[PDB]
């Protein structure tokens, strides 16, 4: 399908940034 | 676009210089 | 600070040493003077004299180009030239 | 306190060269692969697997000697004296270069042993083995220069020769065939010994002006002794000094010589990954987005399209010459060449 | 620690940790078979690099007919 | 706390969650081969066996599933070109779907055993303390995998019950899965023998049943324990590692130089084919033939198989890609569509003249024609003020035979030199580049990529086992050595033995 | 049968286990003679 | 042939200067070894 | 069931993080003109 | 150039222009260089193959080292009885100052040739 | 003992060094591989 | 008292003797003419 | 110029996904102290 080839990155970095943000607030909560 | 990811990762390790020199952990004695 | 061999110092400075090998060291160095003076050298490596590089009118490499008759390739280049 | 550990008792003797059980692998084959090229860069030929002279007898000198690889036609036989090629014939093995492998495999068997020596010594001794773990890099080097990437090729002929001269040939060999210097690898590599030599300069040269004044002649070396439990260089005064030069320096003398190990150790095994894939001709040659350009644009030129020009003529001029078995024949017109050169 | 049935019933074959037969025991065998081993190695490597050539082994593809 | 290179050895002590991380790594490698399969299958197009094969499509495990005897997807189609089949539950699908099943159920007993830890299985009846018995867990693990190794080999790879593996005929035109009879002579030490490797698998399988009894049943002597410390799960990780290297070295050869397990029809060809010209010799044996029992030109070219002409093209080599240039072969040439017919080229006086082909060392090569003796007599000059031999000059021609293009004769010089260009590489094939915009730049082939990845794994496996072997045998001083280390035991003489306090001198 | 390189193959087998045994043998021999004292 | 004997004179020549000269020294030392 | 006695904290001090970060800054420098082709 | 494959070009062309690789000076760069890894190498596995045990397995040995402790950290002796008997005694340093200026000596001086 | 003292053990040596690699400088302007 | 021959001896030797030998091969060689 | 689309992709994530692993690390690190 000719779909968009930025709809590739840009689904991977709204997953991952804001994940990773999260476990690292939670990793550093247990570690304390 | 990869003019832009170039030069994003330089300006990326610029800033690194920046926080490992004037943001280091000090060295302290004994 | 040893391990009881004796000191090189104290060998090369002996006359002992120097009796025996102010002749060892000549006899090797003129040994190998006749080992090539003689040509002998060129028969036991099989390298090329001057004048056996090329046929009289070749200009070929005498290339060996087969892996189970290269012996016997090699024997007919040299044959090429007696 | 049978024959085994009286023989171990003897290999274990402290004398003035260390023998121990590795030196039963190491001693013959190493002294046989040193041996070796001294042999043939003093007497032997490159006539019949090469087309050159390559023997002090025969007119060379230390540069242009060497002991060069078999030919093509060989293949990758291990060109034993034995063996079906030599047929037991030492003469027809030197003109067959038979003292290639010969060389090649006791200095692998060697390196092999001198790494077992490294542990041997290290163990009897209460060290730690890193001496031993930096030493893989030049074995990870040899092999894949010297056996890998023949063995993915058409035959030993495309080894490096073991001769000054003949490892420039090499160099420039992968150069114009492979465009070696494009490939990141090597260029890891360059940045680990490169960036080797300098940390050696580096450290060296801090040490010897952050020294400690402990006694009073002019020749500073004498006031060193290797018991005093004290250090003989400020620490503090070098990192002062290199904080305020350079904005960082080191603070652990431990991570200091540990990072000194890592390296040239990382860059010459980033090299030698590398080679393996030249053994198979997967290079990093070319860029794509840059020959499509190029190709539809003659108005377009980089330093890249510059450099493959000039590997195209390595290719051409020195192929006839450098690879006989294939009987290249180039008549002068199909030769690139520039205007006037 | 937990007991259960299959760890009980695999018990003898994780019991002897550490037994030791004395001295040398089989070690001269071992070096029997390593040596043999070798040579056996050694002729399948020449046979693969044509050093070793067999009447009726041709090492080829034109084997498979 | 732990640095970072180190978190996993909090498990060297623990052999429950060492039992949960290797069933979690083994969920994870058999997911990727289903991942992989499927991938593969979404992506494969099997209409065209002889030009569009799998290993020019950038298939990577496909091969091995046809290799042991998978050969049919559930679609109806088969690898070998068959159509309307039913391979019933071990399609291409079902291997893949299995493997995921497998994971999933590798992950749960993960999850188990990682909770589960403290069984009394892994404690020592005596001390109380976590132990291996890891002589004899050898010899359990070796019976084992003998007894697999043997079953291999007797029942799946003869046909017994079972499959048999691919095979073919030297010129890889006709290979399909054959049950394979043993070869116990002398010739199953012939790596292009297949019933060697059922040989191979029922006597090595009876020699690892036997060891393997051996190795539960006598301990391992005192002098060999103490020497490589088998009371230290870590030297087992050194000697592995070994192992596994070792092996690594032989696929990476046997796929580069080519063996009965890594046949043409699935890897696609070796270099060494094109460097020896195999294929055009038996092309050049079956021209000759046809025409000393009377064939004309045109009918003895156009009986050469399509698949045979196109393993004679130097875009089929493995050792003519890059490492950056990615995907399939079909990517860099193109798709083959077409043997365009085997190009003969004459000069003016009518000899035939034969193109020089490219060598695999060579990105670009010029473009020189030769007679049979090796003369030149024709090229494509560079400086163009004083060629001697160019083609317009020549006269040189170029008339094909078979293919496509049989019977055709091309005259202007530029739509000869076009066909002089592309006979440096072989025969010649239409291509279609624009289905997946072929860019025109020659890719490996899978047997490039595989040998390529196991030669540098095996390399860096080297390293670890000199590292974990290192560890293994220096244990006592991994974090330093003895501060009261005296100087007399590391100078000179003190010891007659080094290293052995009670030779003091 | 008994081919060539098998002969071959032979010889160098043989002159191999020579060349280790004497080495052997002659590394046994010393380190007998000259033992460390303890 | 003779041009082996020419080249091994010097070498059996010299080992037997070094024998002559340096026996009675190496029969002290074989027999120190008890 | 007791917990599991073998679990230890994990550390990577800043000076690590800025080496670390280097290293794959310009690994990522390094290889980026490769994946782009 | 100031570019990394311009640097690569200038290289090719001095070669053909100057055949810098025959000549002595630029074979003394390499010694200096080659030998500078290698005594880079040589000198960091010695002092870490050397370090006095100060912690556990669990720790980085770095942490064995404090910032401005007086004592030194490995035992020079120990690396001078191991690498002398790697290859004899006396082709190994016990002063460490000669062999600090050692370290220092050998690839500036191959890099004053090359230039 | 120490009869022979070690400086002119080392100057002989040194002058003998310098002797013979003279004579391979010679030889690359004479004879084979002199380009004559 | 010190012994004559030695490991050390053996080392030496096996590698100054050829030494020597290859000297005066490769000083033979300068007057060779073509 | 015609580059490799996913060349992007590919290098976001090889210097995304093991600076945001040390960064993990770090941070937990530092509020043990
Ligand atoms: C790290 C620690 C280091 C420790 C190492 C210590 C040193 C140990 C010494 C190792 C010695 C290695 C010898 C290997 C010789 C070899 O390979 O010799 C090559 C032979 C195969 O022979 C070659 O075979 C080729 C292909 O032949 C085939 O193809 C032709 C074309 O159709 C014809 O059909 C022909 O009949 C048919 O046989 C060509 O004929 C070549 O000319 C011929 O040399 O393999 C064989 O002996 C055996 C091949 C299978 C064994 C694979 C092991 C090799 C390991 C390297 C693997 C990486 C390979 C590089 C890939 C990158
Ligand atoms: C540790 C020492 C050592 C090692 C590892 C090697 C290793 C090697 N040598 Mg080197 N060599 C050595 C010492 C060594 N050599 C010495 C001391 C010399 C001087 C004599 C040489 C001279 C030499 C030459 C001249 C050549 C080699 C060659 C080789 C290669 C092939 C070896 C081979 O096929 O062996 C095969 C043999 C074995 C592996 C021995 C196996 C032992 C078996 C198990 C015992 C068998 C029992 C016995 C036969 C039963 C008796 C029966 C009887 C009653 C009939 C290999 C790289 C060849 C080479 O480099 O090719 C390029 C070659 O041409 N070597
Ligand atoms: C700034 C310039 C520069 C730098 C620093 C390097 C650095 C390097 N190059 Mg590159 N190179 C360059 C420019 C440069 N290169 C250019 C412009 C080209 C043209 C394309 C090349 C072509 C090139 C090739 C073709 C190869 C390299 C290789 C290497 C590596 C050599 C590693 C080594 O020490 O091998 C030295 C060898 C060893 C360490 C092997 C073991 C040696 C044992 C220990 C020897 C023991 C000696 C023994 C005692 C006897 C000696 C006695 C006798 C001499 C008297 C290293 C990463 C090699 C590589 O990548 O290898 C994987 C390689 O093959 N380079
Ligand atoms: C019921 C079990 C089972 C079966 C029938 C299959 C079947 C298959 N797998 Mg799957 N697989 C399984 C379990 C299974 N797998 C598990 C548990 C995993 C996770 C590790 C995988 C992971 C996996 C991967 C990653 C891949 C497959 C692939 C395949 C296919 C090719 C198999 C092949 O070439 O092996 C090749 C065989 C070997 C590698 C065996 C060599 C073993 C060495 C030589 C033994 C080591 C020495 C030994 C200990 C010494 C013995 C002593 C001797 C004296 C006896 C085939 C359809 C391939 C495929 O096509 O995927 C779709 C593929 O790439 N599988
Ligand atoms: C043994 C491993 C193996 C092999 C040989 C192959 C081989 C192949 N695959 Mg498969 N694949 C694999 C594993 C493997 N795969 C795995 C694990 C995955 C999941 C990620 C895939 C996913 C996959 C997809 C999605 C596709 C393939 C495709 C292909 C084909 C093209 C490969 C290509 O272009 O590579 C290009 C390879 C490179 C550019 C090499 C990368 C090397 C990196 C950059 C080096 C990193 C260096 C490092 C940072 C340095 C650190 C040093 C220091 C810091 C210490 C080929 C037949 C393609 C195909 O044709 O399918 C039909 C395709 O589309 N594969
Ligand atoms: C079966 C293989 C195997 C196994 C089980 C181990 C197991 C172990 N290793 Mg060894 N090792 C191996 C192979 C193996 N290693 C090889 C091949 C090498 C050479 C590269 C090493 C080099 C090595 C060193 C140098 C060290 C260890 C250490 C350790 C221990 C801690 C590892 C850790 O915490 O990593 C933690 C790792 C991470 C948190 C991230 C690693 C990220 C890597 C760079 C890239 C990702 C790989 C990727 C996900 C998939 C791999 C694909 C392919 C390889 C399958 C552990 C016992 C350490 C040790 O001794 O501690 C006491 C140590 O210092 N290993
Ligand atoms: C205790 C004892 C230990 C024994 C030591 C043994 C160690 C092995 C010896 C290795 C040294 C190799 C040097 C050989 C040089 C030689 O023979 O040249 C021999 C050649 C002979 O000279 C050539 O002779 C020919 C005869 O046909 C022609 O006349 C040629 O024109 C002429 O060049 O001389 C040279 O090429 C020029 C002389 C100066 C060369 C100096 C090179 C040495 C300096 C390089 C750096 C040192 C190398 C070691 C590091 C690597
Ligand atoms: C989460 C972690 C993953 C993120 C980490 C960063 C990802 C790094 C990716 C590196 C690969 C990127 C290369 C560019 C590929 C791409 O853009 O094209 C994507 C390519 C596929 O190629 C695509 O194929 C398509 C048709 O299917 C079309 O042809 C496209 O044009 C073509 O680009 O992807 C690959 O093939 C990747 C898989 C290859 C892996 C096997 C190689 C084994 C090599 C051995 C390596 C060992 C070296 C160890 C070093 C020590
Ligand atoms: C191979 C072979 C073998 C072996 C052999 C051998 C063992 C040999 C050795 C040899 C040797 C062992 C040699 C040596 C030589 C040497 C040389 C030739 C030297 C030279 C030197 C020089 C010239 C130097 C100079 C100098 C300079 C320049 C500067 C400084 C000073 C000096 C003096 C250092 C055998 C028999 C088994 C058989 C098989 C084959
Ligand atoms: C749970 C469950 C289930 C499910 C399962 C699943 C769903 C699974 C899946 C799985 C999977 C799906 C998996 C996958 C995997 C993958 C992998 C594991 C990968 C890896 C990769 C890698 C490792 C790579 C690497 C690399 C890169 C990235 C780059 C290049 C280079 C290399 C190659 C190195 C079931 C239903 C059954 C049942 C019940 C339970
Ligand atoms: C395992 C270690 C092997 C050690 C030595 C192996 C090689 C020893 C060299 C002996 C080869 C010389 C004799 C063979 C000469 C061939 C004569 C013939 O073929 O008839
Ligand atoms: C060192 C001393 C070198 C000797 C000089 C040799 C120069 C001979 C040049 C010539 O033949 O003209
Ligand atoms: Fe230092």
């Amino acid at each position: 399908m000719e779909v968009n080839q930025l709809g590739l990155i840009a689904t991977a970095l709204f997953v991952l940034v804001p994940s990773v943000f999260l476990i690292i607030l939670y990793v550093q909560t247990e570690s304390q | 676009m990869e003019t832009i990811t170039y030069v994003f990762i330089f300006a990326c390790i610029i800033a690194l210089f920046f926080f490992a020199i004037f943001f280091r952990e000090p060295p302290r004695i004994t | 600070g040893t391990t009881g061999e004796r000191p090189f110092s104290d060998i090369i400075t002996s006359v002992r040493y120097w009796v025996i090998h102010s002749i060892t060291i000549p006899a090797l160095f003129i040994a190998g003077w006749l080992f090539v003076s003689t040509g002998l050298a060129y028969d036991v490596f099989g390298t090329p004299r001057p004048d056996s590089y090329y046929a009289q009118e070749q200009r070929s490499i005498p290339l060996v180009t087969d892996r189970f008759e290269a012996k016997q390739q090699v024997e007919t280049f040299l044959e090429q030239l007696k | 306190r049978g024959w085994f550990d009286i023989l171990d008792d003897w290999l274990k003797r402290d004398r003035f060269v260390f023998v121990g059980w590795s030196g039963i692998l190491l001693f013959p084959c190493a002294y046989l692969a040193l041996g070796g090229w001294l042999t043939g860069t003093t007497f032997v030929t490159s006539w019949y697997t090469h087309g050159l002279a390559s023997s002090y007898l025969e007119g060379c000198n230390f540069l242009t000697v060497a002991v060069s690889t078999p030919a093509n036609s060989m293949g990758h036989s291990l060109l034993l004296l034995w063996g079906p090629e030599a047929q037991g014939d030492f003469t027809r093995w030197c003109q067959l270069g038979g003292l290639w492998t010969f060389i090649a495999l006791h200095g692998a068997f060697g390196l092999i042993g001198f790494m077992l020596r490294q542990f041997e010594i290290a163990r009897l001794v209460g060290v730690r083995p890193y001496n031993a773990i930096a030493f893989s890099a030049p074995i990870a080097v040899f092999v894949s220069v010297f056996l890998i990437y023949p063995l993915g090729q058409s035959s030993w002929f495309f080894a490096p020769s073991f001769g000054v001269a003949a490892i420039f040939r090499f160099l420039l060999f992968f150069q114009g065939f492979h465009n070696w210097t494009l490939n990141p690898f090597h260029m890891m590599g360059v940045a680990g010994v490169l960036g080797g030599a300098l940390l050696c300069a580096i450290h060296g040269a801090t040490v010897e002006n952050t020294l400690f004044q402990d006694g009073e002649g002019a020749s500073t070396f004498r006031a060193f002794n290797p018991t005093q439990a004290e250090e003989t260089y400020s620490m503090v005064t070098a990192n002062r000094f290199w904080s305020q030069i350079f904005g960082i320096a080191f603070s652990n003398k431990r991570w200091l010589h540990f990072f000194m190990l890592f390296v040239p150790v990382t860059g010459l095994w980033m090299s030698a990954i590398g080679v393996v894939g030249l053994a198979l001709n997967l290079r990093s040659y070319d860029f794509i987005s840059q020959e499509i350009r190029a190709a539809e644009d003659p108005e377009f030129e980089t330093f890249y399209t510059k450099n493959l020009l000039l590997n195209e003529g390595i290719r051409a001029w020195m192929a006839p010459q450098d690879q006989p078995h294939e009987n290249f024949v180039f008549p002068e017109e199909v030769l690139p060449r520039g205007n006037a050169l | 620690a937990r007991r259960t049935w299959l760890g009980d019933i695999l018990r003898p074959l994780n019991s002897e940790y550490g037994k030791v037969a004395p001295g040398w025991g089989t070690t001269p065998l071992m070096a029997v078979f390593m040596g043999l081993f070798l040579v056996f190695l050694l002729i399948i490597l020449e046979i693969y690099n044509s050093t070793l050539i067999l009447d009726g082994v041709n090492v080829s593809w034109k084997a498979l007919g | 706390g732990l640095p970072w290179y180190r978190v996993h050895t909090v498990l060297i002590n623990d052999p429950g969650r060492l039992i949960a991380a290797h069933l979690m790594h083994t969920a994870l490698v058999a997911g990727w081969a289903g991942s992989m399969a499927l991938y593969e299958l979404a992506t494969f197009d099997p209409s065209d066996p002889v030009l569009n094969p799998m290993w020019r499509q950038g298939m990577f495990v496909l091969p091995f599933m046809a290799r042991l005897g998978v050969t049919g997807s559930w679609s109806g189609w088969s690898i070998t070109g068959e159509t309307g089949i039913d391979p019933g539950f071990w399609s291409f699908e079902g291997v893949a779907l299995a493997h995921i099943v497998l994971s999933g159920l590798l992950f749960l007993a993960a999850c188990w055993h990682w909770v589960y830890w403290d069984l009394e299985l892994f404690r020592d009846p005596r001390t109380g303390e976590p132990a291996l018995d890891l002589p004899k867990m050898f010899g359990i693990h070796l019976f084992l995998a003998g007894l697999l190794c043997f079953g291999f080999g007797a029942f799946h790879l003869t046909g017994l019950f079972g499959p048999g593996m691919w095979v073919s005929d030297p010129y890889g035109l006709t290979g399909s899965v054959q049950p394979v009879a043993p070869e116990w002579g002398p010739d199953g030490f012939n790596p292009y023998n297949p019933g060697g490797v059922v040989a191979h698998h029922i006597a090595a399988g009876i020699v690892g049943i036997i060891a393997g009894l051996f190795h539960i049943l006598v301990r391992p002597p005192q002098r060999l324990y103490k020497a490589l410390r088998m009371g230290n799960i870590e030297t087992v990780l050194s000697s592995s590692i070994a192992a596994v290297f070792f092996a690594a070295f032989v696929v990476a050869g046997t796929m580069w130089y080519g063996s009965a397990t890594t046949p043409i029809e699935l890897f696609g060809p070796t270099r060494y084919q094109w460097d020896s010209s195999y294929f055009q010799q038996e092309i050049n044996r079956r021209v000759q033939a046809s025409l000393a029992s009377g064939a004309t030109l045109e009918e003895a070219w156009s009986a050469i198989p399509e698949k045979l002409a196109f393993y004679d093209y130097i875009g089929n080599n493995p050792a003519k890609g890059g490492l950056f240039r990615t995907g399939p072969m079909n990517k860099g040439d193109g798709i083959a569509q077409a043997w365009k017919g085997h190009a003969v080229f004459r000069n003016k006086e009518g000899e035939e003249l034969f193109v020089r082909r490219m060598p695999a060392f060579f990105e670009s090569f010029p473009v020189i024609l030769t007679d049979k003796n090796g003369v030149v007599k024709a090229d494509i000059p560079f400086r163009r003020a004083e060629s001697k031999y160019s083609f317009e000059q020549q006269g040189v021609t170029v008339s094909f035979y078979g293919g496509e293009l049989n019977g055709q004769t091309f005259t202007d010089p530029p739509t000869v030199k076009s066909y002089a260009r592309k006979a440096i590489f072989g025969e010649i094939f239409e291509f279609d580049t624009e289905t997946l915009n072929s860019d025109g730049i020659f890719r490996t082939s899978p047997r490039g990529w595989f040998t390529f990845a196991h030669a540098v794994f095996a390399l860096l496996f080297f390293f670890g086992h000199i590292w974990h072997g290192a560890r293994t045998l220096f244990r006592d001083v991994f974090s330093g050595i003895d501060p009261e280390l005296s100087p007399e035991q590391v100078e000179w003489g003190f010891y007659q033995k080094v290293g052995d306090v009670t030779t003091r001198r | 049968t008994i081919t060539p390189s098998l002969k071959g193959f032979f010889i160098g087998l043989l002159s191999g286990a020579v060349v280790l045994g004497l080495t052997f043998a002659v590394l046994i021999a010393i380190s007998q003679i000259d033992k460390v004292q303890r | 042939d003779w041009r082996v004997l020419v080249v091994l004179l010097p070498v059996l020549l010299a080992a037997g200067w070094a024998v002559r000269n340096i026996l009675p020294y190496a029969v002290k030392q074989v027999q120190k070894l008890l | 069931m007791e917990p599991n006695p073998n679990r230890q904290p994990v550390e990577l001090n800043r000076t690590s993080l800025y080496l670390g970060l280097l290293l794959i800054l310009v690994l990522a420098l390094l290889f980026s003109s490769y994946f782009f082709n | 150039p100031l570019g990394i494959s311009g640097t690569f070009n200038f290289m090719i062309v001095f070669q053909a222009e100057h055949n810098i690789l025959m000549h002595p000076f630029h074979q003394l760069g390499v010694a200096g260089v080659f030998g500078g890894a290698l005594f880079c190498a040589m000198h960091g596995s010695l002092v870490t193959s050397s370090l006095i045990r100060e912690t556990t397995e669990t720790e980085s040995a770095n942490y064995g080292y404090k910032f401005g402790q007086e004592e030194e950290t490995y035992n020079i002796v120990a690396a001078h009885g191991y690498f002398g008997r790697l290859i004899f005694q006396y082709a190994s340093f016990n002063n460490s100052r000669s062999l600090h200026f050692f370290l220092a000596a050998w690839p500036v001086v191959g890099v004053w040739f090359t230039a | 003992g120490g009869r022979i003292p070690l400086w002119i053990v080392a100057t002989v040596a040194g002058m003998g060094v310098i002797v013979i690699v003279g004579l391979f400088f010679y030889g690359a302007y004479a004879g084979l591989g002199s380009s004559l | 008292s010190y012994p004559i021959f030695t490991v050390r001896w053996v080392a030496v030797h096996t590698l100054a003797v050829p030494t020597i030998f290859f000297l005066g091969a490769i000083a033979a060689m300068q007057f060779i003419q073509r």
